DNA sequence: GTCCTATCGATCTTCGGAAGAGATTCAGAG
DNA sequence: CTCTGAATCTCTTCCCGCGCGCCGTAGGAC
C-alpha cells in the first residue's frame, strides 16, 4: 500500500505526469494483463503502478520503448504469415 | 456528433422550417379517458415519433424486422422511441409576430437598428398606433408613427400615394427595407458631423451594431417570428399522477393557448371578419406568443393556479432553478451517499471508517466483478441475488474489492479546495462515517450531527487522481497561505500542553535517568510524577549541509513528559522544541518544522503519533471542569463599590449642572471600562497565583493548573475574552443601535445574571446571530462572482521572459509596521537583478524564487524594497506564465504548468468571507516624503505641502515607522533628526486648515470691501473680531467675482523673489475663513494668514472588487502644472487646470460642499488630491498606472482580513486583479482594422499590435479599462461562461444578433459540455493535442 | 443513504433526489470549483458525464465495471442536448461546429 | 353526471426590500 | 432650440446541501 507519493512526484518531475504514467501502466497491466515489474502484496494495479515508478523502472520514455518495439514485433510476424500465405498459393 | 466549437445566431424561418418534421395543428395531446396520444397534436405520433419502445402506435408492426417503415394504419414511423425527444416541429403564424426578446432587451434591437424608441416601437406592435412607411409623395417620414386620427386625416387628404400598416406587419416591412450597409456607412461618416459625445457613444453603439448584423449572415426580419418551433414532447412530459390524471405541464398550457389563438385568426381571416375584429384577433395572438416565450415581461403574467405565473421557456432557461446552474453545472451523481459522521480516533492520516451497508450499496458492480471473475456465480442474475442474501462470502468479496480503492467525501458546503478529500475506506460496523481528528478541521466539521457524502472513483484514473491528488497526506498544507491544514486539534494540545508541563516539586524529582525509554517505565510504574523535573541523558540527530544525520549525545535538564514526548518526535530536530510546554501555537511551528526539514513521509507519521499520545495523556489527565475551578477574586466587590462611586461624582456634577449632556456620558463609560480592566486584571492574577508549592521548604508559586487556565494557555478552548466573561464581569454592552450601555453587566456567569442583565445581553446575542445568518450568503455570492471572474486563469507556460514586477516592502501604517517584508515576498521570483545594500554590488540573480533560505538572507540585509515578478504584468496572451505566479502554496516548488489558479484565487478569498462582519512610538530618524516646507520666523519647519507623509527610519537602518502629516504642519523634529519615542514629532491645527505665507512683507485686503465680501462681525465674546470672509453661496456676484486676496504688498512693487521664480506673493481666501492680519498688518513667514474650519467589513470589499463609485468621490487632479479657478459657483462650481505647457484651458465642475485641497496657485500634478475621502479605483487606474491601481486594490483588501486576523497571500488577489483590467479602450485606432474607438480585449490588442509593429505599421494605442467583476464577468468573448453566470435572457441576444461563436476555451464551458477541463491532467491532454499538430 | 443504481428522471436522465426515492447525492457548483482547484479532469468529466447523465454511456461504464475494466466512454451529457432544443425552440439557431 | 370550454372580455391581483445599473427623460445653458 | 448636465424611470440580484410533510383545472351545457 502506499500513503504517499513523494517518492514518485520525485521521480516523475510533475504532480500530473504522474497521474498519466501510473494511467497508462496500470490499464496495461489490467486489461491484457502484462505482469507488473514489482512484486505484488494482493493489491490493485493502480497501487502497483505508483510501486513501479518509485523503483524507477517506468515512465513515458520506456513505455514508449516498449511500445514501439512490441509494435515492430507485431508487425515482423506480418511479413512471415504474408510470405507464408504467398507460398502456400504456388 | 463529435465537435470543437459552438455557434450562435439568429435562426431564419426556412431553417426552422427545416428543423421541423411536421405542423403542429390540433391543440390537444391524449384523451382524458385513453392514454393514446392524438395525431396532429402537441404529441402526434407521426410528427415526433412514437411512444412504444420499439413498435408503431397502430400496431401493425412489433418487431425490429419492420424498423424505419412507416405505417398506413397511423401514419406514425416505426423506430427507436428515443429520437421522440429529438424531433421539433413547428407552428406558422397566421400572421407575423416580434420576439420579445429582441422587443425588450436591456437595450431595444429592433428599435436600435430602426432608431425607434421601444415605447413606440412596443405602441406599434400592440396595434395602437398606425406608422406610415413607403410615403411617397406625402409629407409622412420614413416611419413617422400616426394615430388612428391622424390616420384618418391621412386616409383622404391623401389617395394610396401613402402606406401606413399596424403592428408586427408595419415592422417587417420597415426591416425588410433596411438598406443596412448603406445606412451604417452613411452613418459612420455622419458620426464625424458633431461631437456630441451623448449622442456619439449611442451613434457608436448603432453603428456597432449595424456592423455586427453587415458582417453576420443575419437578416433583419429574422427578428420577427413567422414560424414558431414547438419543443419535442418528451422534453415536456405530460406525466400522470396518482389516479387517472396527468401532471400539469407548463410549456404545454402556453403552446395550447397559442395554437388555439392562431387558428381563431385563421378562421376568421378565412370567414373576412371585421377589420377591428381582425387587429383585436391579431393583438391577442401576439401577446399570447410574448406569454409562451418570456413569461412575465408582459403587463401580468398568466397563470391557472392561485396566482402561481406559469414558467415559460427563458424561464426555463435562466434562474437559479434553471438549466445552467440546476443540471448541466451542477449535476446529481450515482454512486454516492450519505451518512452522519462520528470521530474515529483509532483511524490514520490517510483512511475513514464507513458502513458495511453503504460499501456493499456503493460497491455493487464491483462485487458482481469478482463473483463471475471467483466463479462463485453464475451472472449477474445470481450475483445480485447472492448479494442481496447478505452471504458471509460476500462480505469476503467486498474485504477484497475495498482494499485500496479511494472514496471522496466532501462536506456541505464545501468553500475551498480542502474540503473534498480522498481516503482508503475501511469496514465499520456501524452506521456512522468514522471521520479522522487531524482531518476535521479542515472540513470546519463539527461532530454535532454533522451529515457528509461519500462519492465512488470508478474508472482507473478516476482512482490514480485521487490517491495522487486528493488524499489526506498530499494536503497537509493550505493552499492560501505557508500555514498546514492539519494544526493540532483541540483535545490533543491539551494532553501534549499537559504532559510536558513542569511543576515545582514533585515526586520523582531530581533524580537521573539513563535514557527517555527508562523515564517512560518510571511513569507507568508509577514511581515517578508526569511533571517532575529530572535529567535525562538525551540523544539528537542533526543533517548536515549534505543531507547526512549526525549523531550527538548528552545529558539534558528537562522533564519526565518532554523526555517520554522525545520518543516521537523524528530522528532530525532538535531537542529544543519539546523542551518547553507546548501550546496550540508553540506545537504548530514544531509541526512545521518537521516539514521543513524530514519531509512528507516523516511528518504524517510524525502527526499521527502526536494525536496519539495526546489523546492518551489527556485521558489520562482528566482535566475535569467544575463550578470549584472559576474564581472570584475577593477585591472584585470593592472595584465596583468604588468605581461605581465614582460614576455618583459624575452624576453629582450633572445633579449640580458642572458638567454637559455628553461629557457626563463619555466620562461615565470611560470609568467604567477602567473599572472593567481592573477587575479582569485581578481575576487573571488570581487564577495564575492559585497555585504556590513547598520545595522542601518555604512557599513558592509557580504557574496554575487550575482547569481553566491549562484549557485557556494551551490555546484549546476557551480565550481570554471567555475566562473573563466566566470569571470576572461581563462588561458593557451595546444596544441595537450601538450606544454603549451606561450600566454595564457587573456580574459574571459563575454568579447569576439578573432579569435586566440577561434581557440587556439578548441584544447582542442576537445581533450576533442575525449577522451570522445574513452574512453566509453574500460570503457565497462573493465566491460565485470570484469564481465566474476568474475561472479561465491557468498556468500555460514556464516563463513570459517579462522584467517587470512590483516592489514589495513591509506595511507600515499608523507608526510602527504591521507585517514583516519576508511575508510578501516568500515565494515569488525575482524581477531584476537585487542588489547589495550599498551600491554597485548584487545578491540575488534577476530571475531567482526567493525561497525561505534568501528570504532569510534579505532579512539578514536592509532590504525593505524588493520588485518581483507579478501574475498581473506577465505578458502571456489567453493565460499566466509560471515564473509569475511562484510558489505553489501547497507544495512548496514553483508552480506547474497546467494548475488552474483562478479557481484557487477565488476559493482563497472567499473562503473566509463568512468571518467578516455584515453590520513617535518608537526612536528612530526622520524622514519626510513629499515634504516641501519652508522656514518660519522663528526658522522652524513648517510644511508648504499637503502629500506630506512622515516616515521614520531606525537606527539599523531600515524605516518602522510611517506618518501622515496634513499641509500647514510645523516639523519640531525635522532634517533627520534623531527622536525618541513619545517626544511630540510634529503639531497641528486638528480643527480648521490654515493657510501661510512665505514671504514677509506688509498685506492690504487688495479688491476686498466690506459688506460686499466681508461681515463686519462682533465677537459678542471680546467685541474685537477677526473679519469673516463672505462665502461664494452667502453672496451674489458683487461678492464673487470680487473674490478676497491677501496679496503681499511691499514698497518696490514686487515682492523678494524666490530664485527663478516671477510669482509675486499673491494669496487669497476662501470661503468660511477667519482672518485677523487685516490691512497696514506685517505678516511674517510661516504666518497663518486665516483659518477654515470643517468604512466597513465584507460589503467593504465586496464593492472593491466590482469598483463601485465612491459616494464622496476624492477628486484626483490630472496633468499637472498649476491649478486655477474658472467661474464662481452657480448650481455648481467650475474651474480650470492650466499646465506650464500644453492644453492650459482644462476646466472640471467640482462640488461646492467639498472643500478644495488647491484654491489658485498650487502646484499639482496627475493624481494630486483636490478633496479628502476614498479614492476611485477607475481615475487611479487612469492617472496613476496599473501598478498604482493594482497596490491601491491589494492594501485596501488586505486591511479588511488584517483587521480580522485572516492571512491571505496576496498573489491570490491580485489574479483577480489581472481579471478586471483584461479589458482596454483603443485611443487610436492605428493602422488596425480596429474601430476608432472601442473597447477590445487587452489579449488581442497586445498580439495585434505585436505583429503590427513586427511589419513596422503603426500599432494601437490603448488605456487598459479596470471593470467590475460583476460586469467584466459578462463582457468575455464566450457567450456561454457569461449567458451560464446571469442575465443570460440579455447574453443570449447580444451574442445572438452579433452571430457568436465559441472555441470553448475555459473551464466552465467544457465542464459544461462534458469534456475534459483545460487544466491539470486535462491541460496535458490538450497540451499533448495542440503539441502533436 | 446510499445508491447504486436505480431511478433516473425523464426530461434530464439525471439520477433522481432524496431519500424515499432512490436518489444519489447532488455535485453542486462548489464541488466541481473544488475538483477544479486540483487538476483532476477524469474525476469530473467521469462524474458528470458517465455517472449522472450520458444515458449510452453509463450502460458501457457499466459493463466493464462488472467485466474489470474500469474504462469510461463518457461520449456527451444528454441533459445538454436538452438546453440545445430549450434554445433551439426560440428564434435562436445555436449549433455545434466541426472545425 | 358528464365534459365541456376558457381563462376580471363590469377585479384590482399589495403596500414589511435594497441597490445598483443603465436607460430615459428634462433643465437650465449657453 | 438643442446640448450637455442631473433625475427620474425600469430591471437584476441576493450561500450550499439535507430531510420531513401537505397541496396540486373550473364552470357550464346536453
Ligand atoms: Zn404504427
Ligand atoms: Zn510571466
Amino acid at each position: 500500500a502506499r500513503v504517499t507519493v513523494q517518492d514518485a512526484v520525485e521521480k516523475i518531475g510533475n504532480r500530473f505526469d504522474l497521474v498519466l504514467v501510473a494511467a497508462r501502466r496500470a490499464r496495461q497491466m489490467q486489461v491484457g494483463g502484462k505482469d507488473p515489474l514489482v512484486p505484488e502484496e494482493n493489491d490493485k494495479t493502480t497501487v502497483i503502478a505508483l510501486r513501479e515508478i518509485e523503483e524507477g523502472l517506468i515512465n513515458n520514455q520506456i513505455l514508449d520503448v516498449r511500445e514501439r518495439q512490441e509494435q515492430q514485433e507485431q508487425e515482423a510476424a506480418e511479413l512471415q504469415a504474408v510470405t507464408a500465405i504467398a507460398e502456400g498459393r504456388r | 456528433e463529435e465537435f470543437d466549437a459552438i455557434k450562435i445566431a439568429l435562426a431564419s424561418p426556412d431553417m426552422i422550417r427545416s428543423w421541423s418534421f411536421g405542423e403542429v395543428k390540433k391543440p390537444e395531446t391524449i384523451n382524458y379517458r385513453t392514454f393514446k396520444p392524438e395525431r396532429d397534436g402537441l404529441f402526434c405520433a407521426r410528427i415526433f415519433g412514437p411512444v412504444k419502445d420499439y413498435e408503431c402506435l397502430c400496431g401493425k408492426y412489433k418487431r425490429l424486422k419492420h424498423r424505419g417503415v412507416i405505417c398506413e394504419k397511423c401514419g406514425v414511423e416505426v423506430t427507436q422511441t428515443k429520437v421522440r425527444r429529438e424531433r421539433m416541429g413547428h407552428i406558422e403564424l397566421a400572421s407575423p409576430t416580434a420576439h420579445i426578446w429582441f422587443l425588450k432587451s436591456l437595450p431595444s434591437r429592433i428599435g436600435l437598428l430602426l432608431d425607434m424608441p421601444l415605447r413606440d416601437i412596443e405602441r406599434v406592435l400592440y396595434f395602437e398606433s398606425y406608422v406610415v412607411i413607403e410615403g411617397g409623395m406625402t409629407n409622412l417620414e420614413r416611419q413617422q408613427i400616426l394615430t388612428e386620427e391622424q390616420y384618418l386625416d391621412a386616409l383622404e387628404e391623401f389617395g394610396d400615394e401613402f402606406d401606413a400598416k399596424m403592428g408586427a406587419e408595419a415592422i417587417q416591412a420597415l426591416l425588410k427595407s433596411m438598406d443596412l450597409e448603406q445606412e451604417c456607412e452613411q452613418l459612420r461618416e455622419e458620426l464625424n458631423e458633431t461631437n456630441s459625445e451623448t449622442k456619439r457613444k449611442k451613434l457608436t453603439k448603432r453603428i456597432k451594431l449595424l456592423e455586427a448584423f453587415v458582417q453576420s449572415g443575419n437578416k433583419p426580419e429574422w427578428m420577427i417570428l413567422t414560424v414558431l418551433p414547438v419543443l419535442p414532447p418528451d422534453l415536456r412530459p405530460l406525466v400522470p399522477l396518482d389516479g387517472g390524471r396527468f401532471a400539469t405541464s407548463d410549456l404545454n398550457d402556453l403552446y395550447r393557448r397559442v395554437i388555439n389563438r392562431n387558428n381563431r385568426l385563421k378562421r376568421l381571416l378565412d370567414l373576412a371578419a371585421p377589420d377591428i375584429i381582425v387587429r383585436n384577433e391579431k393583438r391577442m395572438l401576439q401577446e399570447a406568443v410574448d406569454a409562451l416565450l418570456d413569461n412575465g415581461r408582459r403587463g401580468r403574467a398568466i397563470t391557472g393556479s392561485n396566482k402561481r405565473p406559469l414558467k415559460s421557456l427563458a424561464d426555463m432557461i435562466k434562474g437559479k432553478q434553471g438549466r445552467f446552474r440546476q443540471n448541466l453545472l451542477g449535476k446529481r451523481v450515482d454512486y454516492s451517499g450519505r451518512s452522519v459522521i462520528t470521530v474515529g480516533p483509532y483511524l490514520r492520516l490517510h483512511q475513514c471508517g464507513l458502513p458495511k451497508k453503504m460499501a456493499l450499496e456503493l460497491f455493487k458492480p464491483f462485487i458482481y466483478g469478482k463473483l463471475e471473475l471467483r466463479g462463485l456465480a453464475t451472472t449477474i442474475k445470481a450475483a445480485k441475488k447472492m448479494v442481496e442474501r447478505e452471504e458471509a462470502v460476500v462480505w469476503d468479496i467486498l474485504d477484497e474489492v475495498i482494499r485500496e480503492h479511494p472514496v471522496l467525501l466532501n462536506r456541505a458546503p464545501t468553500l475551498h479546495r480542502l474540503g473534498i478529500q480522498a481516503f482508503e475506506p475501511v469496514l465499520i460496523e456501524g452506521k456512522a462515517i468514522q471521520l479522522h481528528p487531524l482531518v476535521c478541521a479542515a472540513y470546519n466539521a463539527d461532530f454535532d450531527g454533522d451529515q457528509m457524502a461519500v462519492h465512488v472513483p470508478l474508472t482507473l484514473e478516476a482512482q490514480l487522481e485521487a490517491r495522487a491528488l486528493m488524499m489526506s497526506t498530499n494536503n497537509i498544507l493550505s493552499p492560501a497561505n505557508g500555514e498546514p491544514i492539519i494544526v493540532p486539534s483541540q483535545d490533543v494540545v491539551l494532553g501534549l500542553y499537559y504532559m510536558t508541563r513542569d511543576c515545582v516539586n514533585a515526586k520523582g524529582e531530581g533524580m537521573v535517568l539513563t535514557g527517555p525509554k527508562e523515564a517512560e517505565r518510571l511513569y507507568r510504574s508509577g514511581l515517578a510524577s508526569l511533571h517532575a523535573r529530572v535529567k535525562v541523558r538525551i540523544t539528537e540527530y542533526e543533517k548536515d549541509a549534505n543531507g547526512e544525520l549526525v549523531a550527538k549525545t548528552s545529558l539534558k535538564d528537562t522533564t519526565v513528559g518532554r523526555a517520554i514526548l522525545w520518543m516521537i518526535v523524528p530522528k532530525g530536530l532538535p531537542y529544543s522544541i519539546v523542551n518547553q510546554a507546548l501550546g496550540k501555537k508553540a506545537i504548530s511551528k514544531m509541526l512545521n518544522t518537521c516539514y521543513r526539514i524530514l519531509g512528507l513521509k516523516p511528518t504524517v507519521i510524525f502527526a499521527d503519533q502526536i494525536m496519539y499520545t495526546g489523546f492518551a495523556y489527556a485521558a489520562r489527565s482528566g482535566a475535569s471542569v467544575g463550578i470549584d475551578d472559576m474564581v472570584i477574586p475577593e477585591k472584585k466587590h470593592e472595584i465596583i463599590s468604588e468605581a461605581e462611586a465614582e460614576v455618583a461624582e459624575i452624576q453629582e456634577q450633572f445633579q449640580s449642572g458642572l458638567v454637559t449632556a455628553g461629557e457626563r456620558y463619555n466620562k461615565v463609560i470611560d470609568i467604567w471600562a477602567a473599572a472593567n480592566d481592573r477587575v479582569s486584571k485581578a481575576m487573571m492574577d488570581n487564577l495564575q497565583t492559585e497555585t504556590v508549592i513547598n520545595r522542601d521548604g518555604q512557599e513558592e508559586k509557580q504557574v496554575s493548573f487550575n482547569s481553566i487556565y491549562m484549557m485557556a494557555d494551551s490555546g484549546a478552548r476557551g480565550s481570554a475574552a471567555q475566562i473573563r466573561q466566566l470569571a470576572g464581569m461581563r462588561g458593557l454592552m451595546a444596544k441595537p443601535d450601538g450606544s454603549i450601555i451606561e450600566t454595564p453587566i457587573t456580574a459574571n456567569f459563575r454568579e447569576g445574571l439578573n432579569v435586566l442583565q440577561y434581557f440587556i445581553s439578548t441584544h447582542g446575542a442576537r445581533k450576533g446571530l442575525a449577522d451570522t445568518a445574513l452574512k453566509t450568503a453574500n460570503s457565497g455570492y462573493l465566491t460565485r462572482r470570484l469564481v465566474d471572474v476568474a475561472q479561465d486563469l491557468v498556468v500555460t507556460e514556464d516563463d513570459c521572459g517579462t522584467h517587470e514586477g512590483i516592489m514589495m516592502t513591509p506595511v507600515i501604517e499608523g507608526g510602527d509596521v504591521k507585517e514583516p517584508l519576508r511575508d510578501r515576498v516568500l515565494g515569488r521570483v525575482t524581477a531584476e537583478d537585487v542588489l547589495k545594500p550599498g551600491t554597485a554590488d548584487i545578491l540575488v540573480p534577476r530571475n531567482t524564487l526567493l525561497h525561505e533560505q534568501w528570504c532569510d538572507l534579505l532579512e539578514e540585509n536592509s532590504v525593505d524594497a524588493v520588485k518581483v515578478r507579478s501574475v498581473v504584468s506577465c505578458d502571456t496572451d489567453f493565460g499566466v506564465c509560471a515564473h509569475c505566479y511562484g510558489r505553489d502554496l501547497a507544495r512548496g516548488h514553483i508552480i506547474n504548468k497546467g494548475e488552474a489558479i483562478g479557481v484557487i484565487a477565488a476559493q482563497s478569498i472567499g473562503e473566509p468571507g463568512t468571518q467578516l462582519t455584515m453590520r513617535v512610538k518608537n526612536k528612530g530618524s526622520i524622514k519626510l516624503s513629499n515634504v516641501k516646507s519652508v522656514v518660519n520666523s522663528s526658522g522652524k519647519l513648517v510644511i508648504t505641502s499637503r502629500n506630506t507623509e512622515l516616515k521614520l527610519i531606525d537606527e539599523f537602518g531600515r524605516t518602522k515607522e510611517s506618518y501622515k502629516v496634513p499641509y500647514g504642519a510645523v516639523l519640531a523634529k525635522g532634517d533627520g533628526e534623531q527622536v525618541a519615542g513619545g517626544e511630540t514629532v510634529a503639531n497641528w491645527d486638528p480643527h480648521t486648515m490654515p493657510v501661510i505665507t512665505e514671504v514677509s512683507g506688509f498685506v492690504r485686503f487688495t479688491d476686498m470691501i466690506d459688506g460686499q465680501t466681508i461681515t463686519r462681525q462682533t465677537d459678542e465674546l471680546t467685541g474685537l473680531s477677526s473679519l469673516v470672509v463672505l462665502d461664494s453661496a452667502e453672496r451674489t456676484a458683487g461678492g464673487k467675482d470680487l473674490r478676497p486676496a491677501l496679496k503681499i504688498v511691499d514698497a518696490q512693487g514686487n515682492d523678494v523673489l524666490i530664485p527663478g521664480t516671477d510669482m509675486p506673493a499673491q494669496y487669497f481666501l476662501p470661503g468660511k475663513a477667519i482672518v485677523q492680519l487685516e490691512d497696514g498688518v506685517q505678516i511674517s513667514s510661516g504666518d497663518t494668514l486665516a483659518r477654515i474650519p470643517q468604512t466597513g467589513g465584507l460589503p467593504r470589499v465586496a464593492d472593491l472588487f466590482e469598483a463601485r463609485r465612491p459616494k464622496e468621490p476624492a477628486i484626483l487632479a490630472e496633468i499637472s502644472g498649476i491649478v486655477s479657478f474658472g467661474k464662481e459657483t452657480k448650481g455648481k462650481r467650475r474651474l480650470v487646470i492650466t499646465p506650464v505647457d500644453g492644453s492650459d484651458p482644462y476646466e472640471e465642475m467640482i462640488p461646492k460642499w467639498r472643500q478644495l485641497n488647491v484654491f489658485e496657485g498650487e502646484r499639482v500634478e496627475r493624481g494630486d488630491v483636490i478633496s479628502d475621502g476614498p479614492e476611485a479605483p477607475h481615475d487611479i487606474l487612469r492617472l496613476r498606472g496599473v501598478h498604482a491601481v493594482t497596490r491601491y486594490i491589494v492594501n485596501e483588501v488586505q486591511d479588511v482580513y488584517r483587521l480580522q486576523g485572516v492571512k491571505i497571500n496576496d498573489k491570490h488577489i491580485e489574479v483577480i486583479v489581472r481579471q478586471m483590467l483584461r479589458k482596454a479602450t483603443i485611443v487610436n485606432a492605428g493602422s488596425s482594422d480596429f474601430l476608432e474607438g472601442e473597447q477590445v480585449e487587452y489579449s488581442r490588442v497586445k498580439i495585434a499590435n505585436r505583429e503590427l509593429e513586427a511589419n513596422g505599421k503603426v500599432g494601437a494605442t490603448y488605456s487598459r479599462d479596470l471593470l467590475g467583476i460583476t460586469k467584466a464577468s459578462l463582457a468575455t468573448e464566450s457567450f456561454i461562461s457569461a449567458a451560464s453566470f446571469q442575465e443570460t435572457t440579455r447574453v443570449l441576444t447580444e451574442a445572438a444578433v452579433a452571430g457568436k461563436r465559441d472555441e470553448l476555451r475555459g473551464l466552465k464551458e467544457n465542464v459544461i459540455v462534458g469534456r475534459l477541463i483545460p487544466a491539470g491532467t486535462g491541460y496535458a491532454y490538450h497540451q499533448d493535442r495542440m503539441r502533436r499538430r | 443513504h446510499a445508491r447504486s443504481t436505480g431511478s433516473y428522471s425523464l426530461v434530464t436522465q439525471q439520477p433522481l433526489g432524496g431519500k424515499a426515492q432512490f436518489g444519489g447525492q447532488r455535485f453542486g457548483e462548489m464541488e466541481v470549483w473544488a475538483l477544479e482547484a486540483y487538476g483532476a479532469a477524469y474525476t469530473l468529466q467521469e462524474m458528470l458525464t458517465v455517472k449522472s447523465d450520458d444515458v449510452n454511456g453509463r450502460t458501457k461504464m457499466y459493463k466493464n465495471i462488472v467485466d474489470g475494466n474500469h474504462q469510461m466512454e463518457p461520449g456527451m451529457p444528454e441533459s445538454f442536448n436538452v438546453l440545445l432544443k430549450e434554445i433551439r425552440s426560440l428564434g435562436i439557431n445555436i449549433e455545434l461546429e466541426d472545425e
